[PDB]
Formats: C-alpha cells, structure tokens, sequence
C-alpha cells in the first residue's frame, strides 16, 4: 500500500511544477552528465543538487534511464558529510521509481548497497536470489544503518521481499508437488521473526557510537524501524508472538513499546510467554509487561500485572540461590512501573519485596561476606564490580523500594 | 553475660509472641555459654524446652528452613515438625542456602521427594548433592557422623547468630 | 485487534 | 638499634641498586608502623639509613601520621567569666 | 551579548525539537550554562515584545523540555524527673486529659516527650507516641523535629519500640511528608534485614501519600 | 552529656547532620575521650566521664565504621579505637557487632589506605579480644575468614547484537553443523598485584593476630611473649573449617599411607587451595609458633602432604626445580611441621636439600615424615606444659625411638646416594 | 506399562495457573514449528530449513541401538 498511495493526488503543485520548470528544456540533464557529476574525484555537492532537484520534476516513466545512475552512486551518498538534501532527494526519486520499476530497482539498489570488500562481493545477486533469502537486504554497507534516507530505501526492498518470498515458496512447493505446508508456514514465521530480530538489533545504540538521543541520526532509523514493525505486527500478529517469544534485549524495550502501538496485543500472549520453561522467557515477559503496563493502564493490564506478581512470588519459593539472582535483578525495577501503573498493587508489590529482601539477607548470613549488609540496616539514602551476588541482590531490592517510594510520594 | 537470665528474657519476649526478640535472646545465650558457638552449647541452657521454642518462634516467623534445622537440634529428631514446615511454600529464609546445615538423610530424603513432587528440579539436585556426601553416610563410624552434625550445628547457629544480631 | 489502540471508540453495530 | 645497625651493615649503599634499597626503606615504614611508642620512631627516624633511603618529602609525612596516631590535647576547664 | 534575535532563536530550537523525522509513529537534554542563556534568552524575547504574558506562556513549554508556660512547670519537672514507672505513667496520663482538654499545651512537652518516646516498657511509651501525634496533629512544623526520635525508635535495638515505631508509622509519615521517602525506607530496611513485616504499614503509608500526592 | 550523645547520635543517625558534621564530632569526641584518658588536673576537675558516657553508646558508634563516608568511619574507627567498653561486660550481640564492624573496617582501610590506615581497626580488634575468650574466638575467626574470603584475598596475594553481525558474516546453506557451547571463551581473567603491598598487607594482618594472639602482661630485654595456644588452636580450627571444611578425617592421628588414594579429591582441593593462597602458609606458621595448635591442623598437613605425595609420584622430570610451587611447598610443610615440634630436628631438616634431590626421592622422605607422624602422631597430650617458661613443650626422647629411628634411616639413604651434591649437607642430619 | 505418564507443573498460588517446566519428552519440532527455534541460532536453523525446503535429531540413536551389528 506504501508503494501504492503514493500515486494518489494531493493538490496539484507537482503537475504545476512540473509545466512551469520541465519547459525550460535545459537538456544538458542526462544519465551521462549526472554519472560525470558523480564521478568527480573532487566532488562537487551543487552540480547534483542542481540534477537531482531537476529530476525531481520528471515523472516516473521518464526516469527510467536515470534508474542505474542513480542506484549505482548511492555509495557515494554514505560518505561521511555528503548533505541530508541530497539524500532526501534520492530517497524521492528512488520511491518514485518504485512505482514503475520496482522489481528491478530492488535488485539493483540491493547490489548497489553492498559493503563492496572485495571487487564484486556477489554483485550477481538476482531476483531468485532475493526472493530465496530477503534477509540478504539487511547485509548492507552497514553505514546506511545511520541514514535514514536509506534505511527508508531498504525498509521497502526489506518489506517487499519478505512478501514475495511466500509467493516464492508457494510456487516452488507447486511446482515441486509433481506435512510441506507446515514446513513453509514454519520457514515464512521464523524468516519474518529473523528480519524483525535483526531490525531490532539495527536500532541498538552499538558500542561504537556509545563512547543526543532525540536529534541523531539513530531516532530516526529507530523511528522507521518502528514503522516497518508496526505495519508487520499488523499484518501478521503470530509475528509479534513469536517474536516476543524469541526475546529481544530490554533495551529495546521502552522503544518498542512506546513506537509501536501494536504492542497492546502482547498482554495477550503476556500470560503465556509468563508461562515457559526457560527463565530468560519469564525474564522478558516481565520486563515487557513493565513498559506495557506503563503505555496502557487496563483491567486486563492490572489482572496479568497481578499474575507476574504472582509468578514472582512463586518463583522466589522455587528458584535456587543463583537461579533468584538471575531472575530478580533483571525483574525488580519491573516493580517499580508495576506500582506506577496500578497503586492498587502496593499492597502486593510491598509483601514480595519484603519476601525477597528477607530471604536474600537470610543467603547473606549464611556465607562470610566482604561488606555485610546486615549491619548496614541503619543506611541513609544513597545517591543514585566484584561483589556479591546476594549483596548485590539485597542492594537492589533496597533501590527498588527506595524508587517506589520516591515515586509514590511524588 | 548471664545465660540463666538471656533466658528469662527470652522466655518472657516468646510469651508476649515477640518471636524474633525471643529467637535474639535464645541465640545471646547459646553463644554465651559456648563462645560464639565455637563450642557445643550445654544441653542444660539449649534444652528441648528451650530449642522447641526457638523452634517455635521461626515457625512463626515462617523460617521454616531453620525449623527443619533446628529439629535435629533436639535429643530425638522432631521428624513430625521438620515435615510439617517443610512442606510450607512460604518461607523467608533462604530455603536451599541452608541445605548444607542438615546433617540427617532422612530430612534430605524427605526435601528431595518434596522437590521431586512439586517439580522443583533444582532444589531437588541440590539435595540430591546434600544427600550424595560421603560424609554424610548414616553408615559412618558414628564419630565422623558426630563431627559432622557438630560442625554444622557451629556454622548454623553462627548464621543465625549473624541474622538475628 | 492490533489496529486499533485499547483507548480507541469502539464500534457499536 | 641491633636491628637498625644490622639494617645498616646488610645494605651496602651507594652499590644496592633500586630494588634493595627501595625493599629496605618500606621494611623500615612499615616496622615503624607498627611501634605503639612514638620514642622508638624518633629512634628509627633518627637514624641515617632511615634518612639516607626514603625521600626527604616523606619521612615528614610519616612522623606527622605517626604523631596524629595519639595526639596529644589540650583544653581549658574554667567556665568562661566576662569579669 | 544580544548577537541573535531571540524570536527566531527561540522558533528554531522550537521546531528542532519538533522535526517531523523525530516523531514519526510514536526530549533533548542541555547543561546548565545552556539552559541559563536559554531562560534571558526567553525573557529578552519578553522584553522585545513588552515594547503581554502570552508569548511567555507560549515559550514556556520549551523551557519545560529542556530542563500558660508557668502553670505547667511542676508537670515539667514531676516529666523529666521521674525515675518509676508509675511517676511517669501519672504525669503522662495528667498531660493527657488537659491535652483532650487543651490541645495547644504540648508544645512545652515536645522533648520531654522525645525523650520518653523510647522508652523501656510499654505504657509509657504508648502514651508517649499518643500525646506526641496529638502534638503534631496540630502543627506541622514540629513534624521535622520528632524525626531523629522517630528514626531511632525505628532503629532502635528494643524490640518493643521498633514495634510501637512501627505501629505508628503511617500517622507519622501522613504528618511528617517531607521526611517520607527515609522514614519508609527505614521503615523497610528495618522490616527487611530485621524479622518484621512492616509492608502493610508502608503499603497504607505509600497509598495515602500517593492520594494527597496525585492533589 | 548522655542526653548530649543521644541526641547527636540519633540526629546522626537520621538524615539530619550532614557527614561533615558527623566526622567532626566524632573526632572531637574522640579528641575529648583521649584528653581524659590522659588524665592531669584537667580531667580530673572537669570529673566529666566522657569515655564512660560515650561507652554507653557503643551500639550506635559501631554501625558507623560502615559509613560509606571515609572521614566518617575513620572518625568512628578513631574513637572506637580509643573508647572504654562497659563497665560491666560486652553484649554478646553488642561485642559480635563490634566485631564484625572491627573487622571490615580493618580489611577496608588496609585495601585503602594501606598499612598506615589500619591502626585504628587494629587497636579496636586488639581490645575486643582481650574482652573474654569469646570474643578472642569471635576477632580471630572473623579475621580470618575475612583474610580468606573471595574479596579482600587480593590484598595478601590470593589468586582471583548476535544476530546483525551474524547475518552480516553469512543453495547456500551455512557450513557448519551448530556450535559446541556458547562460542569461544573471555580470554582469562589475568591480573598483577604488586607483591611488596602484598607482602606488607600481610605483615599488617599478622602482626594484628599476633597481638591478638599474645599473651598480655620485664622478661629480659630479648624476650617475647609467648603465643597462647588457645589463641592459635582457634586460628587452627578456623583455618581447617575455610580450607577443608568436611573433615571426614578429622582424627587427629594419622592414617596408613594408603588412605592418600582414598582421598585424593579432598587432598587436591587442600593442596590448590593453598597454591592460591599463600596467606595458608603464614597463617600455618603463625598457628606453629604455638606448640599444641598445629596438632589441630593436622588434616591440612595431611591433605597438603598427600596432594604434595601424588605430584612427586607423577614427576617425570629428572629434578625437582621444575616444579617450583610444589619444591617450596614440600619445603615449607616439612618447615611448619618441624616448628610445631611434629618433627624431630633431625628430620625436621629435610627441606633444606629438597632442591638438590630428584622427585622420587623427595617422595621418598615425605613417605618417611607420613611414617613418623603415624608411628608419633601430632596429639596435644604429647605436649608437656613447661611452666617454668609457660611454653609446651614436646620431648621427643620421652616417646621411644623420637628421633627418627627407622625414618632416619631412607634420609641417609638419600644422603648416601646423593654424596656427590649432599656431602657438604651431612651435617645437618647428625644424631645429635 | 505405556498406562503411566507423569507431567508437572510449578502451581503459582493467588498470594489454577502454572508454569510449565523442561519436559524430558520435549521433542523439539523445531522444522515444524517455529517457536521452538532459540534466538541464538535463529539465522543458521532458519538457513538449514530454507536448505531442506528447497531442492538443494538425526544421529541421537539411544547409545544401545547405534552400535547395532546385526540390524
């Protein structure tokens, strides 16, 4: 629909541009000349602004020859300064070729946007190709992951061939006819979990760039990230289900929560994910229902935050020493927002914290300790690598409760 | 410093159901009359009066861990008590930190079929471990068993020293 | 349904 | 002073290099860390191997430390009169 | 130095917060310096404008998302110097009729009253914490000044008064509400590392402090 | 001035009194308490009591040396170091608090500041021991399991986006089968500890259980104070509870020499035990300088012996200096249990050639010091208390054969074969 | 036998939902089913069943059978 909608009119200042500019016939504009715009060793910014912002003008048929010029230089465009109008513009000209000629144009900006490495680095990537594995449009020059222009570009060439790939897989289990469809359902689920797993991983803040995050390059790729996700959760939610149960890292999880709006559907599956074997499971449904509780304050919202208090509970009964600490020192600032969300849960949250924090200084008198928190009993409230992990655990129970205090009072 | 009077004061903080002051006062008496537990406690000041009631006051503590410990405490292991609080799902004690303080295998049998039949694999490993130490044989020539039970009567009763003061 | 936020008028028929 | 004058004739100064004399000055920091009268650490600090190795910057730092240890205080007792 | 026009400054950092690529499908932090030259900034604006508090209010959200003693002496003296039980029991329970009488006589008695709010055996120290709280139900200035005593019965190595601090917790924290978030954290760490369970009273005290907070 | 204390205390206690002013009156009243314990006409006049009011407020001074202020807990440690304890007795939850803070703020400024920050701690745990014999257990088993624990074994030389890129790396199906774990593992966990700081952390822990340790109260002007062996048979005791803490052996006489196969796992874990600690080895030398203490350690002797047995067993190589650790182990186990008087002289002096020797015969006369220790065996009731020094005494003549009848014999053995480098070392193994 | 099988559950309490454990008869259908796929080798379990689909466990034979001369 993205490829299609914007076809449709809006007031008529593009059709009126374009007879009062395009008749100027300055026909100096060609492939060629934007091609020798390019390729000059002391580029120049201004001779493509001048083409481009020409071409803008053109309509979608007669841009056609502009198509390898245009995807073929588009390395060029990750080059460390090269101007966000420039960039801007391209990502225009290059959805406005995606109305004509997109099952080329995927394929040429796929191999237009290799890391190119080696001379080639399979510069012979074909529609098959794509169509076989789309996660292959995410093995990009990995710069584009901070260009919003292009990850706009390879967002829709992403989009598109997870599409085409179930038509892919559909004809090839016909044509191969001469169960396998529970096989292909199961391929198509775990290939659209893998892009969304990998989109994911693209909006994390990588350690490279970790040593203003609202006017970076990174909000807005998180941003069209969030809009890819959102449009698939809403085309396929066993998608989000899956996903969710696959788990991504926690720190994604304020963004994904506040950026997709479709991530309400998850308290739905919220009990179920609460519900599995692995601890790391328990872990994210806990941590989700954390941000979900915050972003929408349900009936239904408090009953499954009633349930992981619950499971909570019941877990500090079950789970080992080192088994408790793994599980709640991830889990405990969950708490907090559970308190936040729903006040009716004081009462709950305070009984378990008092649960924990009583057990966990019962392990740390068992052992000899380096600190000894049993006689700091009588500590003020601190401001906000090698110990223990009991210490460490009653350390933050007592920050868990300090910030649900803090926000309680407030 | 005076045990006869540590606990008088803890039979008065236990009939006014002051468990934990009781249990502190217990415990001040004990490590008086040993040092610091480094010694075995007199069985004229830890009677079965006096460890049924600290057994008595961390089963309303719900340490119920530490009342399965504190069982075997006794001249004749209360095995009725230790099971009965074992089997309680609400505990605040540190349940499988304090497995390594029991020294009698049928306390253990009875945690790994309980770990067993709630499907707490786990805990039930642990005690599996408890149980598979050489020595704590029941077969041992009945002065490691001693030595045993004596060391892990000093390491508790020290942790419960650290706990409660 | 996922397009629709929890907040969101319902749709009496 | 027997340890000090046996400090003195098992150096060898002026040939002991920086790893002896070095080893040898904290020896003599650290047994005079642990007099509990301050006379005996004049009667290390006064001797020339106790000069001569260290610095002249941190045998000050360490007889100040050492007289910080058990300072001794004065105070007036009389109440205060605006005769 | 007045180098920029500040209404074109100010729409600027405006609409840079505001870029349309930042919010699609759903907050800028600046130093201190920063944030002093934004506010004259703002009002130099104000002034230029003044040549009324709309456009003030107008840029206020983005300011917003870059950021008698005499007859009461012998009670005095029968208070402090009174070494039984019964002693301080009488003269506690003679305050506490005129104090249903006349509340305001407390004040005289606050100290004293500190003093004999960590007592040794109950009674006493139960009628300490009620004429106290009668105290404090008045003014809530002398809510600060009970908090040290407050904090020491909550710490205290008697069982008892931990006990009786605990029991009168949420009045005190519904009085004091300035010192809050480290009485409940004792409150807690009390309940946590001793064998108490002070969560129905931190629960109660968290929950009505939330209700005059949400006010 | 109680009514003074309280009030600090409990403003000290609160939010109230920011640290600043808390470390100042903590160290003017450390200041006050030391000007009346220097007692002149001043004290005497003012007749103020203040380390007698300021003992009463012990149990809230001893949380304060855990403040996470420095100046603070050095204020504390300053006072408490110098601040009378009740005239009646010690709380046993009061002197086992006091204890514990003693103790972590001993191994805190001694990470910190070093041997010159620990005398305070120092003089406080000093005091605390010589309260009752409780409290001498509570200080020096508190000490050294916290000399021992995980943390604060450094000061005395104690050892110790998957996807994205993983799409970026890859009919073109991947080549391998899976992976075996969790891919490679972190390389190591190396690190260097200056070993002068470690020696002198050292010499500050065993200087402070010696004081400890000692007996208080001229003696000529060479003499020292003799060790207590209560004092060190409770260094003894902790020691084996923190290395081998089952003691399924814990009898103190020895078993055969084939029992060392029965045990090895437990020997094993003794023996890499002490490679990690080297802290062991001074703490068994200071447990040895009292005579009947290292009669309790007998299972850390045993299980090192055997671990120590098993390697020159295993030993191809033609001399001992390739196995460094293991040489000055064997070394400075046969050194402990001579000092301890387990051994006669004679054959207590075996570790001065085991440099010179091949494993085999090394292996042999640690055989033969398993072999002496079953046939004597190190029992406290060999120990004859001789109160005209008030030191036990072991007379191995009194025994029968003590001095290494037959033992002697594969020593000599050794010497002889070995004549051409152990000639000039003959003289160390004398009868007498 | 075959008329005794045993599955658990952890029970939560209030203060008729459980928590499901590892089951020894798992069976992972991982080609079949997509939730059974870890995270952690998504891309490589999710290239090997793109393999098997296309043109282009086995070997856990219980320990007794997987020397089995005669069969």
């Amino acid at each position: 629909v993205d490829d299609w909608i914007c076809e449709e009119e809006i007031t008529g200042t593009d059709a009126l541009l374009r007879r009062m500019l395009l008749t100027n016939n300055a026909k100096n504009h060609s492939p060629k000349q934007l091609q020798e715009a390019f390729s000059a060793v002391p580029v120049n910014n201004t001779q493509v602004m001048q083409i481009i912002e020409h071409l803008t003008l053109l309509s979608a048929s007669e841009l056609i020859p502009y198509a390898e010029v245009l995807t073929s230089n588009m390395s060029q465009l990750l080059n460390s300064g090269v101007p966000r109008r420039i960039l801007q513009t391209v990502n225009k000209l290059w959805m406005v070729l995606n109305t004509v000629m997109p099952r080329r144009l995927w394929v040429m900006t796929v191999n237009a946007l290799q890391p190119s490495i080696k001379f080639v680095r399979q510069q012979k990537y074909t529609q098959n190709d794509l169509m076989i594995d789309p996660l292959i449009v995410l093995r990009c020059d990995q710069r584009v992951h901070r260009c919003p222009p292009l990850m706009d570009i390879t967002l829709h060439m992403l989009n598109g061939y997870l599409l085409a790939s179930k038509a892919y897989l559909s004809a090839h289990l016909k044509e191969t006819e001469q169960t396998r469809e529970e096989l292909k359902n199961a391929l198509l689920a775990a290939q659209d979990s893998a892009a969304v797993q990998i989109l994911l991983e693209i909006c994390l803040p990588t350690e490279e760039e970790k040593a203003d995050n609202l006017l970076c390059n990174l909000r807005e790729v998180q941003c069209l990230i969030c809009c890819l996700l959102h449009q698939m959760y809403i085309a396929d939610p066993n998608i989000a289900k899956l996903v969710h149960f696959q788990g991504y890292p926690c720190e994604l999880l304020p963004l994904t929560v506040a950026g997709i709006p479709s991530m309400h559907i998850c308290l739905d599956f919220i009990p179920e994910l609460i519900a599995q074997p692995e601890l790391e499971k328990q872990i994210f449904a806990i941590q989700l229902l954390s941000h979900l509780c915050i972003q929408y304050a349900l009936p239904k919202s408090l009953s499954v935050a009633r349930l992981a208090v619950n499971v909570m509970g019941t877990l500090l009964t079950v789970l080992t020493q080192a088994k408790r600490y793994a599980f709640f020192m991830p889990t405990l600032p969950s708490l907090v927002s559970f308190c936040r969300a729903f006040p009716p849960l004081y009462e709950d949250i305070m009984s378990l914290l008092i649960q924990i924090g009583q057990v966990c200084a019962s392990d740390v008198a068992t052992q000899t300790r380096d600190i000894d928190p049993i006689i700091t009993r009588l500590q003020q409230i601190k401001e906000k690598g090698s110990m223990d992990p009991d210490v460490q655990l009653c350390h933050c129970i007592e920050r868990t409760v300090i910030e649900i205090i803090n926000m309680s009072v407030s | 410093n005076n045990h006869s009077w540590l606990i008088i004061q803890a039979d008065i903080y236990f009939a006014t159901n002051q468990y934990s002051a009781a249990l502190h006062y217990y415990l001040q008496a004990g490590a008086v009359c040993s040092d610091f537990f480094n010694k075995a406690v007199p069985p004229d000041v830890y009677t079965d009066q006096v460890i049924k009631r600290m057994i008595k006051c961390c089963s309303l503590l719900n340490c119920h861990t530490q009342v399965a410990i504190l069982c075997q405490f006794l001249r004749e292991i209360d095995y009725k008590t230790a099971f009965k609080s074992l089997q309680e799902q609400n505990s605040h004690d540190a349940m499988d930190s304090y497995y390594d303080y029991i020294w009698d295998v049928t306390i253990l049998e009875y945690l790994t079929y309980l770990h067993h039949k709630r499907g707490e694999t786990d805990k039930r490993q642990i005690a599996i471990k408890a149980i598979g130490q050489t020595e704590l044989n029941a077969s041992n020539p009945e002065e490691v068993l001693q030595l045993a039970a004596q060391r892990r009567k000093k390491k508790f009763l020290q942790a419960m020293a650290k706990l409660y003061f | 349904s996922p397009s629709y936020s929890p907040t969101s008028p319902s749709y009496s028929p | 002073d027997f340890l000090l004058e046996v400090c003195s004739r098992s150096v060898n100064l002026e040939k002991a290099s920086e790893s002896l004399k070095g080893n040898m000055a904290a020896f003599l920091k650290n047994v005079c860390l642990g007099l509990e009268d301050l006379q005996y650490v004049f009667m290390i600090s006064s001797h020339e191997l106790f000069i001569t190795l260290l610095k002249d910057e941190e045998r000050k730092l360490l007889v100040d430390q050492m007289r910080k240890r058990s300072p001794r205080v004065n105070l007036c007792i009389k109440p205060v009169t605006s005769f | 130095e007045q180098r920029f026009d500040p209404s074109a400054s100010l729409d600027f950092l405006w609409a840079c917060i505001h870029v349309p690529r930042i919010w699609q499908g759903r907050v800028l932090r600046v130093q201190g310096p920063e944030l002093i030259s934004l506010v004259e900034l703002i009002l130099a604006e104000a002034e230029t404008r003044s040549q009324a508090c709309s456009l003030i209010q107008a840029r206020l959200p983005l300011l917003l998302s870059c950021c008698t003693a005499a007859e009461m002496a012998p009670y005095m003296k029968r208070l402090s110097r009174g070494q039984t039980v019964e002693d301080l029991l009488e003269v506690l329970s003679d305050i506490d009729e005129m104090s249903r009488r006349r509340p305001e006589i407390l004040s005289f008695f606050s100290t004293n009253l500190q003093r004999l709010m960590s007592s040794a055996e109950e009674c006493c120290r139960n009628l300490a914490f009620s004429l106290a709280l009668r105290s404090m139900q008045n003014s809530p200035s002398i809510a600060a000044a009970f908090l040290p005593t407050f904090m020491y019965c909550l710490g205290s190595q008697d069982f008892e008064v931990v006990q009786t601090a605990l029991r009168n917790l949420p009045e005190y924290a519904l009085l004091c509400q300035e010192h809050a978030a480290v009485l409940l954290h004792r409150a807690f760490l009390v309940g946590m590392y001793g064998q108490m369970d002070p969560s129905a009273q931190i629960s109660e005290a968290l929950r009505i402090l939330h209700m005059e907070a949400v006010m | 001035l109680p009514l003074a204390f309280r009030s600090c205390l409990a403003r000290v206690h609160a939010g109230t009194l920011q640290p600043p002013f808390t470390a100042r009156f903590l160290r003017n009243l450390a200041l006050l308490v030391g000007w009346e314990q220097q007692g002149g006409e001043g004290p005497a006049a003012l007749g103020a009591h203040f380390g007698e009011s300021a003992s009463a407020h012990l149990s809230d001074l001893a949380p304060l040396l855990l403040h996470p202020e420095e100046e603070v807990a050095e204020a504390a440690a300053s006072l408490l170091a110098i601040c009378p304890f009740p005239s009646e007795a010690l709380s046993p939850s009061q002197l086992l608090g006091l204890v514990r803070a003693g103790v972590h703020r001993f191994f805190a400024s001694l990470r910190l500041h070093g041997p010159p920050g620990v005398a305070s701690a120092c003089q406080l745990l000093t005091r605390l021991s010589q309260t009752s014999p409780a409290g001498l257990k509570a200080v020096l088993q508190l000490l050294v399991e916290g000399a021992l624990h995980r943390g604060n074994t450094e000061l005395f030389g104690g050892q110790v986006a998957s996807l994205l890129d993983t799409n970026r790396r890859h009919i073109w199906s991947v080549f391998h089968a899976g992976v075996i774990g969790r891919g490679l593992k972190p390389p190591k966990f190396v690190q260097s500890r200056n070993q002068q700081e470690v020696i002198y952390n050292t010499q500050s822990l065993l200087s402070l259980l010696v004081h400890c340790c000692s007996a208080p109260g001229c003696g000529e002007c060479w003499g020292a104070p003799i060790l207590s062996p209560e004092a060190a048979k409770a260094v003894a005791v902790t020691l084996v509870e923190s290395v081998c803490p089952d003691a399924a052996g814990a009898e103190l006489a020895w078993p055969p020499e084939e029992h060392a196969r029965a045990t090895v796992e437990r020997d094993l874990r003794i023996g890499r035990r002490f490679r990690e600690q080297p802290l062991l080895f001074e703490l068994l030398k200071l447990v040895a300088a009292a005579p009947p203490a290292l009669c309790y350690c007998s299972v850390l002797l045993r299980g090192l012996l055997a671990a120590l047995l098993g390697h020159w067993e295993a030993s191809r190589h033609p001399d001992t200096t390739h196995s460094p650790w293991h040489l000055e182990a064997s070394c400075t186990l046969v050194a402990v249990m001579a000092e301890g008087s387990l051994l006669p002289p004679a054959l207590g002096n075996m570790h001065e050639v085991f440099s010179q020797l091949a494993p085999f015969e090394v292996r042999l006369l640690l055989l033969s010091v398993w072999g002496f220790l079953r046939e004597h065996g190190p029992l406290p009731q060999k120990f004859i208390f001789q109160s005209e020094r008030g030191r036990f005494i072991r007379d191995f003549s009194r025994e029968g054969g003590g001095e290494g009848g037959p033992h002697l014999a594969v020593l000599h053995s050794v010497l002889h074969r070995n004549i051409d480098r152990l000639g000039l070392f003959s003289g160390r193994f004398q009868a007498p | 036998g075959k008329k005794v099988v045993q599955e658990t559950g952890i029970k939560v309490r209030s203060r008729g939902f459980q928590v499901a454990l590892l089951n020894k008869d798992l069976k992972p259908q991982t080609f079949r089913n997509a939730y059974d796929i870890p995270r952690r080798n998504l891309l490589d379990h999710l290239t090997r069943m793109r393999s098997n689909l296309l043109k282009s466990q086995v070997h856990s034979v219980p320990i007794a059978q997987m020397g089995n001369y005669q069969e």
